[PDB]
RNA sequence: GUGCUGAAAGCAUAUAGGCACGAAAUUUACCUUAAGAUAUUUCUUAAAUAUACGUAAGAAAAUAUUACGUUAAUAGGCUUA
RNA sequence: CAGGCUAAUUUGCGCAAGAGUGUACAAAAUGAGUGCGCGGUUUGGCACCUCGGCUUGACUAAUCCUCAUGGAUGCAGAAACUAUGUAGGGUACGACUGUUCGUCGAUUAAAAAGUUACAUGAGCUGGGUUAAAUACGUCGUGAGACAGUAUGGUU
RNA sequence: GUAUGUCAAAAGGGAAACAGCCCAGAACAAGAGUUAAGGUUCCAAAAUUAUUAUUAAGUGAAAUAAAGAAAGUUUUUAUA
């Protein structure tokens, strides 16, 4: 891949610790492959994944960066894990550094969002609740995972915060499944600049 | 969506995909377009 | 029809091996009365038509080992095991082309 | 008929066989090469292998009218080894004569319901004579999810070292050079 | 198989070789999953045994009139308690009314002589959610058990129907009257398809028998009077069975329990009514055990006599 | 089966692995210890006589 | 049918891998019947117990099922409401 | 008559290709003459072999309603069209006809189909077909006959 | 109609079951006897026997459903 030999420009701050191989035994399975626990630290946070062992991490400490190889490169696996770890690590690194946020945008007359507290349905404690009125006889009210941060600069958008990004996006997306833009108008939930050609009329 | 036995690229923005396939069924070929849905497409039936 | 003669379009990796060594067994015949026969410099019209247009299994395709002719047929061929006596007469050659 | 003439007790006695079926078997497995790919015996690979034993067809004085088959403990059948899709892609079937009343369950759903123990009696019992002895040679199987069952003290032993143990085959080696001096 | 897909043989207990603790999945079949997937519909509370005294109707203070069933209940007891680890199941035994000893068998004289409790004529087990469920043995229960207002399932026999044909055990139409009809006024006609549908009669295939007799459900059922006096707990709607027969009464299992608050001061009533449930128990253990003794021995006759 | 001759054939158990492996060119004498118990005949060496001259080391170390 | 992450294939992709939404069908739940492990600080050394007989019945073609038999309200009669 | 073989045909379907229609624009809808097939409902071939209604079901899914859903210059909404999942339940009442079928009235969420000896007469019915009687028309020199008609006729 | 065979009047082995197909013509027994067709993980006598490749669909494995579609995979031949 491409992509896998690319080296990865660790920043500033960013620590990454690469584990020995480990086997968890399962009683369902007679042979569990071996995994390496990657953790990725940094100011915003800490991430972890559990690679395949056949992906080899070339750790350069004094040079900042981390290159990654596999055993075969003619094995259908390890070339496509090759370039899904390459990636993964690629967004841990810049989640943990910088961040990643989702924009949603509501069009419609009276789409809002609010963010604040429901004791009563929360997760854990502090849990913040994006609450949407979208046109439902109902209010909408979702809960934020445990460890992302949404804000509200104006009533119609949303600004999500996380140093995981598979955790944002799909955050994003559940809240997008209420109101899914329409052609005829375009209203609905738009995410990071999502557009929608209009109709005719 | 329009079920096929012969499914055809209609533009350059047509592609050849395999979806629901998993560890209890082969699955479908389909033709996905973001420029136009009428160009959506599968092969086979469930 | 409704009557039922269940025989497979293909044949086995055991009926093949018997069919090989049918027709290596033939080959051993005619090679014994051929070198018989040209130790007393004698010849017979049966074994050099047998020779001339007859290849031995060394020399034959597997297609020609395996099938047959049939005009009836898709693509002209046909298992050779659906001949009648096929394990008792003899069949190497095909019209040319098919 | 001299070679009959004897006490026949201890080869119509019952023995307590013990296999795992999560342990590498370099002689039921098709894999043979590297050392490290070397798997279980597949399902009904097993099953044809103690379908063996439960009929005693592994005994020299076998016979088929007499039910000198033996005892077989299997553990670890939660890691019941499989090929292809077959966990979630074979079914298996059931019907009591009214019309509607077909019954069809998936290998991973029965898993679920009566654990990898009763696909492995399902696959034995296929393979075992349809007559009057099926159901006796077939509760001999004994099959547990994993390493615990009742017969811990019943597995067959020589010089203390159950059969599969580490080293089982020096015990056996040692009894047998002990039994040569004599006339 | 027998029964299901399991051919496992019925004389072997492999249960507790097979252990969550030891990595292996949880089944979905057993005890404990069972109970998992009931419990939402489990009642907290037990109930209790009632006999059907007759239907009447509640006259409201304001112009209601509505159907109802009377319930009385007759010393009605807690005689034994049902736990998972020795029974696999939560449960509560009750008891309802009483009997002449010499009716009752020796193996139950000695069933309730370890208890402390007088024969009952009729018993049967609640089950209930949790430990929580468990009540002392030894008391009474009382129609304030339930409060005014709170729906409850009732259980009992239907009433028996004898040998009934098929218009009035499957609902049969029957045939034609006049035009023609040759003596199949009543009957049930063709009992199934000719050879293409297998030359015989499928199971499951609907005909004259016995009807009644057996065990029905009356859900979601309103209680509209309690009174301790007469001992009666007045249900809207009918009831299963014949009046004088014993009906079971329980919170109802589609609809939410009872609140916390009045589970609690039910349970708080007990302990006022019988604060000496447990001594009083204990006791009856403990001379069940001389007596038990003496019998072994032979010297029942003695202790008989000494009072 | 229809006939006694097939039922002996289906009935079949082959002879030990030892007996296969035939000799040729002229005859010879193998090692062939049976799986079974021995007889109270077969005398162990610590009951026979110092005189008893078949007392001998076993047939193991004697090949 | 609809997605998030995401490579093989620098892009793209709800295709591999990792997660998810989703139906009057299915399963569970609910109800009945069957099943009969199990439980009781249960009974029994020639019994415990069951049956027969008699009065019956929440039972009822026979059978079966559930009670009672004088220390008794099982049926009938009588008395009162 | 039924079953069996066959599948020309069918009031049974699918797929491929795309003349053309769709103001524009092949594939929203529509689809000439065709090709490659499935299926075993209709009318037939062969000759292995000499009706309808009522009652009570079981099964199929190629779906009339109810549930989820893609497409729709031709999806604003509503309703409907097309298509993908899906057979749990339902699909009624009456007039006409011996009728299955068909026509019609009036309701309905809808008033859909098929297999099972065109399910079921040792479960019922006997109106149709239907032997003896009889008449009409037609045919026959006539006795009589008719894929005709009419009344009646031991289930 | 023609040519050849079997059945008819032919048992036995193979084709799951089988008048007509593949072997083979039953006078009666014995044999780990020698073979035919056909097979050799278990039912079930005999290989879980060796070699090289393909398939991932239980495709298939003793009765080939078609035209056709397609970043499924392999090989070969051209080519950047
Ligand atoms: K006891
Ligand atoms: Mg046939
Ligand atoms: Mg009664
Ligand atoms: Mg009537
Ligand atoms: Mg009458
Ligand atoms: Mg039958
Ligand atoms: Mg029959
Ligand atoms: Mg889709
Ligand atoms: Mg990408
Ligand atoms: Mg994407
Ligand atoms: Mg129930
Ligand atoms: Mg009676
Ligand atoms: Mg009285
Ligand atoms: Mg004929
Ligand atoms: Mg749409
Ligand atoms: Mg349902
Ligand atoms: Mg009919
Ligand atoms: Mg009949
Ligand atoms: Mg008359
Ligand atoms: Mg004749
Ligand atoms: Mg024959
Ligand atoms: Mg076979
Ligand atoms: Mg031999
Ligand atoms: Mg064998
Ligand atoms: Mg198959
Ligand atoms: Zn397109």
């Amino acid at each position: 891949s491409k992509l896998g030999r690319t080296p990865l420009s660790i920043p500033p701050g960013v620590e990454i610790t690469i584990g020995e191989p480990f086997v968890k035994r399962d009683m369902t399975q007679w042979k569990q492959q071996p995994k390496r626990k990657i953790t990725v630290q940094g100011p915003l946070g800490q991430l972890e994944m559990d690679i395949p062992d056949f992906i080899k991490i070339d750790h350069d400490a004094e040079a900042r960066r981390a290159t990654l190889s596999v055993a075969n490169r003619d094995e259908k696996e390890q070339r496509e894990m090759w370039g899904t770890t390459w990636a993964y690590l690629n967004r841990f690194i810049m989640g943990v550094s910088e961040g990643h946020t989702a924009v949603l945008r509501l069009v419609g007359i009276g789409y809002r969002a609010t963010i604040d507290t429901r004791p009563e349905k929360e997760e854990y404690p502090g849990q913040q609740f994006v609450c949407l009125k979208l046109g439902f006889s109902h209010p909408v009210e979702m809960g934020v995972p445990k460890g992302m941060k949404a804000s509200t600069p104006q009533p119609t958008r949303i600004l999500l915060e996380g140093i995981n990004r598979e955790q944002v996006m799909t955050f994003a997306a559940d809240i997008r499944r209420w109101r899914v833009p329409e052609p005829y108008k375009g209203k609905g939930i738009f995410v990071n600049g999502e557009t929608i050609k209009l109709k005719q009329k | 969506m329009k079920v096929h036995s012969a499914i055809k690229k209609r533009c350059e923005h047509c592609k050849v995909v395999r979806r629901k396939a998993n560890k209890r069924q082969n699955g479908y070929l389909y033709i996905i377009c973001p420029a136009n849905p009428r160009h959506k497409q599968r092969q086979g039936y469930r | 029809g409704g009557l039922l003669w269940k025989i497979p379009w293909r044949m086995s990796k055991f009926q093949k091996l018997r069919q090989r060594r049918r027709l290596r067994a033939v080959d051993n015949v005619v090679a014994t009365i051929e070198n018989a026969l040209a130790k007393k410099g004698e010849t017979v019209k049966a074994v050099e038509r047998w020779r001339a247009e007859m290849p031995t299994e060394a020399e034959m395709l597997p297609k020609d080992k395996y099938t047959i002719f049939d005009r009836k047929e898709k693509r002209y061929r046909k298992g050779i095991h659906k001949l009648p006596k096929w394990t008792r007469v003899s069949q190497r050659v095909n019209p040319p082309g098919y | 008929m001299s070679q009959t003439v004897g006490a026949t007790r201890l080869a119509y006695s019952r023995v307590w066989h013990h296999i795992s079926a999560v342990t590498p078997h370099p002689t039921l497995s098709t894999i043979k090469a590297p050392s490290e790919a070397i798997t279980p015996p597949s399902l009904g690979r097993l099953a044809s292998r103690i379908a063996t034993i439960l009929m005693g067809k592994h005994k020299p004085i076998w016979d088929p009218s007499t039910d000198c088959g033996d005892y077989v403990v299997v553990t670890n059948c939660a890691g019941l080894y499989t090929t292809g899709h077959k966990k979630w892609r074979k079914t298996y079937y059931r019907h009591n004569t009214r019309p509607g009343s077909l019954q069809a369950i998936t290998m991973d759903a029965l898993m679920e319901k009566h654990g990898g123990a009763e696909v492995l009696r399902k696959a034995v019992s296929g393979m075992l004579p349809k007559n009057r002895l099926r159901d006796k040679r077939l509760a001999r199987l004994k099959a547990f999810e994993g390493d615990a069952h009742p017969y811990k003290e019943n597995l067959v032993r020589f010089g203390g070292k159950v059969v599969g143990a580490p080293g089982w085959e020096e015990a056996v080696k040692a009894i047998r050079e002990a039994d040569m001096e004599r006339l | 198989v027998k029964y299901g897909w399991s051919t496992l043989p019925k004389r072997s207990r492999p249960t507790r070789f097979n252990q969550v603790t030891q990595g292996l999945p949880a089944p979905t079949s057993g005890p404990a999953a069972a109970l998992k997937r009931r419990e939402k519909t489990t009642p907290l509370r037990t109930g209790v045994l009632a006999v059907k005294k007759g239907m009447t109707v509640f006259m409201g203070r304001t112009g209601a009139r509505i159907p109802c069933t009377v319930l009385q209940l007759d010393r009605v007891q807690v005689v034994a308690n049902k736990t998972r680890a020795k029974n696999g199941y939560w449960a509560v035994q009750v008891g309802l009314g009483e009997r002449r000893a010499e009716n009752v068998g020796a193996p139950q004289l000695g069933y309730y002589e370890a208890k402390g409790i007088p024969p009952k004529q009729t018993l049967a087990e609640f089950k209930v959610r949790n430990q929580d469920g468990l009540l002392p043995v030894g008391v009474q229960l009382f129609p304030d058990w339930f409060h005014v207002g709170q729906v409850v399932d009732v259980r009992g026999i239907t009433r028996g129907m004898g040998f009934a044909g098929g218009m009035k055990r499957h609902g049969f139409a029957g045939q034609e009257a006049s035009h023609g009809n040759s003596l199949n006024h009543r009957t049930i006609g063709s009992v199934g398809g000719s050879q293409g549908s297998g030359s015989r009669v499928l199971p499951g295939k609907k005909m004259p028998g016995r009807m009644g007799a057996q065990q029905h459900t009356v859900q979601n059922l309103p209680i509209l009077m309690v009174d301790n006096e007469l001992g009666i707990v007045v249900v809207k709607g009918a009831v299963a069975g014949h009046k004088g027969a014993v009906v079971k009464v329980q919170d109802a299992v589609k609809k939410a329990p009872p609140p916390e608050e009045f589970v609690e001061a039910t349970k708080q009533l007990l302990n006022e009514r019988f604060p000496d449930a447990e001594e009083k128990l204990q006791a009856a253990r403990k001379l069940h055990l001389e007596l038990k003794e003496a019998r072994r021995q032979g010297l029942i006759d003695s202790l008989i006599k000494n009072g | 089966q229809s006939t006694a001759n097939r039922t002996k054939r289906m009935l079949n158990i082959p002879p030990h692995e030892s007996f296969l492996n035939v000799p040729v060119e002229g005859d010879r004498i193998i090692f062939n210890p049976p799986s079974s118990e021995a007889s109270v005949y077969h005398t162990p060496f610590k009951f026979l006589p110092r005189s008893d001259p078949r007392r001998r080391a076993n047939i193991y170390k004697l090949f």
